[PDB]
RNA sequence: UGCAUACUUUUCCUCCGCCGAAAGGCGUAGGUAAUCUUUAUCAAUAUAUAUCGUGAUGGGGAUAGAUUAUUGCAAUUAUUAAUCUUGAACGAGGAAUGCCUAGUAAGCAUGAUUCAUCAGAUUGUGCUGACUACGUCCCUGCCCUUUGUACACA
RNA sequence: AGCGGCGAGUACACUGUACUUGCUGCUUCUUAGAGGAACAUUGUGUGUCUAACACAAGGAAGUUUAAGGCAACAACAGGUCUGUGAUGUCCUUA
């Protein structure tokens, strides 16, 4: 085992795992595409 | 008493054109002290006619690109040409601009045959001209920019061509004559 | 200690994670709800922690796991949402669906507004993915609810 | 090279392929139905070198 | 070169009321007079800060930030090294990577900084923060800068 | 010199070399570093002075050339000189 | 080309048409005749 | 007595208090004859002029302004001096006098007593500007 | 009293009913403050692929953050913030003299 | 002397002392700078106005700075590779050490001096 | 140097005070935020005054050479940063082609996203604030009516 | 968040101005909730004097005031199974 604490393949996508093109702002920790989705549900609406 | 740049009055300016008057307007609500002015003269069709002479003049040498946004300089540069104007070859320098512009307008252009132009067109033009030939002056020449088109001004005034807008106004001429 | 936005947004997650976890229990129930037999649900959030649209979504989903015609029951649910006082409807399902290429399929009824903050508001929507023979069927289902009015009409008395 | 003051009473059509141009009627004090490239308003004067040879209307 | 007819009286009492470079230079040409304040050693051969890529030019440069130093300690509150060094920034062309905004060379500053308080300038205040003036001497400038007025008005 | 940079200090050698390796130094070493050490003490202890000794076939390039380690060979094979010193291991894998 | 000197109505670009020299130069010479850009008489 | 309006170009809110006193005219804590570069120095002064420095000679003025860079701070200034002085002579002095000032505003332009609306339109997406768009090569 | 919620109008709601409560009787009841809405923006890339011109969306997540003073005793306070309410405000209570 | 000759092969014409001082390998504009300072001589002066004693000074200076006050970080050439001393390098004299130093490295073997040999980058850059 | 045990600040923004040319370091201080970083000012274009003086020039900073740091288990195929030096192409760009109509073009920066570290990217935000239309179907692309078709994979 | 209010001073003016520590009516600026305001309103042209347009005055504003967001029907055998424990079959499984 190696240093698994700090790099792109330290942490994760919350929902599905996936090391690549996480929103990591506010601790959200999910990669983008799930935010999308989710969006609705977490309070992120669309105005402008 | 009403004045700009504090030194020259345009109270004492003649014109002598009646078109050119209906064009620029240099009037009583169009007085400014110095040509910096944040007007809407672009939001309507003829709103460019009551912006000032000054002004339309500074923005025209406020062009190219890494000069671009650049008001103060502009401004500056125009000041320091109009004071040149006074000292050397000394006359009121807006009367002198004022010539300069009645001379730069070419008064018939070509198109895909020759016809007439607009008073406020011929204006502009007149504005590029001077500045662009100006610009050309100053590159890669060591004179300054100041001085280069306060020369331009003057040769415009007199309608000599050795300068570059009278040339290009000439040869527009020329070319419309050709085509009719 | 924790800043209100960073609150915020954890507190987002958990609703979603909670809403996802519903899903994934509930293929046998009329869900919707979101607000806190089910001893154990209850003891799985604790560990955890520290009409309607959806439901007609699920109904159609169970309905096609079971191997109807597919037509027929698409026009059972549309007849279903009318009874409901629906003010308009409409279904696809859209996969694989008898053939092996493509075939979307629309089931509408009664008008569905789709563009502007009107449809936002006054449209219940829901997508489920039905896997089934030799892949997935896609139903979305999206009702249009009774308004409070709607921005359109201007009702002289 | 001598140029004439006139008038614009009316501003008709705006001709050219593309569209630069415009054709207007001139008051000195004749009608003569000329073509003009820029902005040109009613009242507004024209600088006219070649007086008696008009344009086409559309 | 300045002077000019005005619409309105000038109350010429604090440094406020003074145009800046002008008093900034008679401060400095007093400072020489005076000899107050030293030209340390690395002075003479140092770099203002990062994106300046060359020296001074100058001479009594030092003499100049020090007096810029005071009217700034005079405009403000309580001002540290930090804050003094982001106000003596300037764009730092990285060749071809496009300008970034750069951090003055502290150390001068801080060195300055210290110079005044020795010679009873400034004041490390220890409620608040880091080092503003002493009313001696802002006492000092408001007077340095009635006489720069005066100068003006002969 | 040679000889006697070899024979002073370790800390001596972290200060003379350039700041890279300085700080890779006080930072620490790790446990592959000592073992590779240890293996080319041994290499140089079975050495002949006609003929270089056996290599030492290494998977990583990230090493320090130090006065323990001039005259055997590593890796490739590289042979280390006393030139060389803090100027890394390396010289493994790119063609043309 | 036009390498001006150093060694031998008032604005520095005159001077530096007049008599071919540095612009330095002239600005010296116009400090000199006194005792960003420039006017005399 | 004191009376306190705002001038706004931009993002630029010269808030200009106008008080009783012997006519002197502030920024922040510092004199008009300073406001920062020579040349825009007149777009401040302008109003006093059209208005008259004998007028301001029972009119103490100071202006605090925040936000915007420099030549919009200057317009803001202006602003506040056009509504402010207008504003005192409408409350405290008469009211034909008030319309005469008004009037000779209004006939050396607008800006004084009326507000610059323009503000910096959203940047859009596919592009660096609100229009400017970035390029296709085919 | 600070009154952190994301839904504006119910946190409106709430404040008014606040309000009313506090006019009954012996509270020195400063006006609700609404603080500066700390905008909680993603700009995430529409399209789970690198296909289509890429259009970004801006969510806004806007938190509205409600505040309001008292002198009073702590259970009248707590009986005052017993307006029944629900998960979706979220109420904070601070007895402090300072 | 409009033309001169400070070191092994200069020009330092009509130009002003300091950037005339830069057209030596030690091109520094600061480095002239400061040589200038260390020296006490005008820099608004010409380079033809100097004098034949100011320039053997500033060559001196130039040769060995390091005992003269002139700090220790600012020199031209760090460690100079052989372990010794820190000293700025100048003229000819530079372009001999670098020319030594490329060719240490190619013995070496090592990649950035191999990287030379061949005519490519060494910084890491692509050129793709 | 290793483990075990006990105990408490630090993991992000950095005020400030000292050391450090510089980068950075060490010490401490506030901040889970309209309170502190910091915001009645975090930026650059600006402007003012000096040095240059049209000369591949102090324009230009590529390419290179050698250190001093920081991040990280690890920096060479140099993370980035700083210091010294190296002084290349380029004197406004051919065939082509992009974007744009008012706080817009352009210039100037800057916040955020990625982030252990690293913007020349993106995405927001501002600051300096032009020119020219105010139309037309000439090209280009869409749409429409008519018309023709042996095309319908159009 | 400010503005004043006012104590306390430090500098200088005239017979108030600039600057900090200590204490606590107004809401113009600072924040942000609910309201209001432009509808081509009044004026005059052009228009089947229809829908509507152009100009002028008023006005914060007269190109639905500016900017977005939302996005019908039907597709494209467009992209994405390298976002997914959305997912079929075939392969691979010490
Ligand atoms: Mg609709
Ligand atoms: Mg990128
Ligand atoms: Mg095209
Ligand atoms: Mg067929
Ligand atoms: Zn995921």
């Amino acid at each position: 085992v190696h240093p698994k604490k700090y790099g792109q393949g330290s942490r994760q996508c919350r929902v599905c795992s996936n090391k690549h093109a996480i929103i990591r702002k506010y601790n959200i920790n999910i990669c983008r595409q799930c935010f999308r989705e989710r969006a609705d549900i977490i309070g992120f609406k669309k105005y402008r | 008493d009403i004045k700009l740049f504090k030194k020259w009055s345009y109270e004492e300016i003649n014109i002598a054109d009646l078109s050119l008057v209906d064009c620029i307007a240099v009037s009583q609500k169009a007085c400014v002290y110095t040509p910096h002015t944040a007007g809407r003269y672009q939001k309507k069709r003829f709103r460019k006619a009551l912006c000032p002479i000054v002004e339309r003049l500074v923005n025209s040498m406020m062009m190219h690109g890494r000069n671009n946004g650049k008001k103060l300089k502009a401004i500056r540069i125009v000041a320091y040409a109009f004071e040149i104007i006074h000292l050397m070859t000394g006359e009121n320098p807006l009367q002198v601009f004022v010539n300069a512009v009645q001379k730069g307008g070419p008064r018939e252009d070509s198109t895909r045959q020759a016809v007439d132009v607009s008073p406020l067109r011929r204006v502009n033009q007149a504005i590029y001209l001077i500045c662009t030939g100006a610009r050309n002056a100053a590159f890669r020449n060591i004179k300054s920019i100041s001085e280069c088109l306060a020369e331009e001004i003057i040769n415009c005034a007199n309608e000599s061509s050795s300068s570059y807008a009278i040339k290009k106004k000439d040869e527009i001429e020329r070319v419309a004559k050709a085509n009719r | 200690p924790i800043s209100k936005k960073r609150k915020f947004i954890n507190d987002g997650v958990f609703q979603a994670e909670l809403n996802e976890f519903l899903a994934r229990i509930l293929a046998e129930d009329g869900y919707s709800g979101v607000e806190v037999r089910i001893r154990e649900l209850t003891s799985l959030v604790q560990k955890r922690f520290f009409l309607c649209a959806m439901a007609q979504a699920e109904s159609l989903r169970y309905k096609l796991l079971k191997g109807l015609a597919v037509r027929r029951a698409c026009y059972g649910v549309l007849r279903h949402i009318m009874e409901s006082g629906a003010k308009g409807c409409e279904v696809i399902v859209s996969g694989k669906l008898r053939a092996q290429r493509a075939k979307s399929m629309k089931f509408r009824d009664g008008y569905l507004i789709s563009t502007g903050e009107p449809s936002k508001r006054f449209v219940n929507t829901a997508t489920r993915s039905a896997q089934l023979k030799q892949g997935v069927l896609g139903i979305k289902v999206k009702i249009m609810l009774p308004t409070s009015i709607l921005p359109d009409n201007i009702s002289v008395l | 090279e001598k140029s004439k003051l006139a008038k614009v009473e009316k501003v008709l059509g705006r001709t050219g392929s593309r569209g630069g141009v415009i054709q207007v009627r001139a008051q000195f004090g004749r009608f003569l139905i000329r073509n003009v490239k820029g902005p040109v308003r009613e009242g507004d004067i024209l600088a006219l070198l070649e007086t008696e040879r008009e344009a086409r209307r559309l | 070169r300045l002077l000019e007819p005005v619409p309105f009286v000038k109350t010429n009492n604090c440094i406020k009321d003074v145009d800046a470079d002008l008093f900034i230079r008679s401060y400095a040409t007093h400072l020489k007079l005076h000899n107050k304040i030293t030209y340390p050693k690395w002075c003479t051969f140092v770099k203002t800060g990062k994106g300046r890529k060359l020296a001074p030019l100058n001479e009594d440069w030092y003499f100049i930030r020090a007096s810029s130093i005071l009217r700034r300690l005079y405009l403000h509150p309580d001002i540290g090294v930090g804050f003094l060094r982001r106000q003596f920034s300037s764009k730092q062309r990285r060749g071809v990577a496009p300008n970034h905004t750069s951090l003055a060379s502290g150390k001068i500053l801080r060195s300055i900084l210290q110079q005044l308080e020795n010679l009873g300038y400034v004041e490390q205040n220890p409620k608040k923060k880091g080092r503003r003036l002493t009313t001696k001497g802002e006492n000092a400038i408001n007077n340095f800068a009635r006489y720069i007025n005066k100068k003006v008005y002969n | 010199d040679l000889d006697k940079l070899l024979d002073l200090s370790q800390d001596e050698l972290i200060k003379l070399f350039k700041a890279r390796q300085r700080r890779k130094f006080q930072r620490g070493i790790s446990k592959k570093a000592k073992s590779l050490l240890k293996k080319i003490r041994k290499s140089k202890k079975n050495c002949e002075p006609g003929e270089k000794p056996n290599p030492v076939p290494t998977h990583l390039r990230n090493m320090t050339i130090i006065p323990e380690m001039v005259g055997s060979i590593v890796a490739t094979n590289v042979e280390i000189k006393p030139e060389m010193i803090g100027y890394y291991l390396g010289e493994f894998s790119i063609t043309y | 080309k036009l390498n001006h000197a150093v060694f031998i109505v008032i604005t520095p670009s005159a001077i530096a048409e007049k008599y071919k020299v540095n612009l330095s130069v002239a600005r010296a010479v116009i400090n000199h005749l006194a005792d960003s850009q420039k006017l005399y008489t | 007595k004191r009376v306190q309006t705002f001038g706004k170009k931009k993002t630029a809110v010269a808030v200009a208090t106008v008080t009783n006193g012997k006519g002197l005219i502030k920024l922040n804590g510092k004199n008009l004859d300073l406001v920062e570069p020579y040349i825009l120095k007149t777009k401040v002064y302008e109003p006093l002029w059209l208005i008259g420095s004998g007028k301001l000679k029972n009119l103490d003025i100071r202006i605090r302004v925040k936000g915007g860079g420099q030549t919009s701070q200057i317009y803001a200034i202006r602003q506040a001096i056009g509504k402010g002085i207008i504003s005192y002579y409408q409350k405290y002095v008469d009211e034909s006098t008030k319309k005469e000032l008004k009037d000779v505003l209004l006939r050396y332009d607008r800006s004084l007593l009326v507000g610059d609306t323009r503000r910096c339109e959203p940047k859009k997406f596919g592009g660096k500007g609100a229009r400017a768009r970035y390029q296709k090569s085919y | 009293i600070a009154l952190t919620s994301k839904n504006l109008r119910a946190i409106e709601k709430v404040c008014s009913d606040i309000m009313k409560g506090a006019k009954e009787k012996n509270l020195n009841v400063s006006g609700p403050v609404r603080l500066p809405v700390k905008t909680l923006r993603i700009t995430t890339r529409k399209s789970p692929c690198g296909e289509g011109t890429n259009t970004w969306d801006r969510f806004e997540l806007r938190i509205y953050k409600r505040l309001i003073d008292l002198y009073s005793q702590c259970e009248v306070v707590t009986q005052m913030t017993s307006i029944n309410i629900d998960p979706v405000v979220e109420v904070e209570v601070i007895i402090t003299d300072s | 002397q409009h033309i001169l000759r400070i070191l092994n092969t200069n020009v330092d014409g009509k130009e002003k002392v300091i950037i005339a001082l830069t057209a030596i390998k030690g091109i520094g504009k600061r480095m002239a700078t400061v040589i200038c300072k260390q020296a006490n001589v005008d820099p608004t002066k010409r380079a033809g106005e100097l004098t034949t004693e100011e320039i053997d000074n500033i060559v001196h200076i130039m040769s060995t700075p390091t005992q003269f006050k002139i700090p220790d970080w600012f020199l031209n050439r760090r460690k100079d590779l052989k372990e010794g001393k820190n000293i700025h390098v100048i003229a000819n004299q530079l372009d001999s050490y670098l020319r030594e130093d490329l060719e240490r490295m190619k013995k070496i073997r090592l990649h950035r001096g191999l990287r030379h040999h061949w005519g490519l980058r060494v910084r890491g850059q692509h050129t793709k």
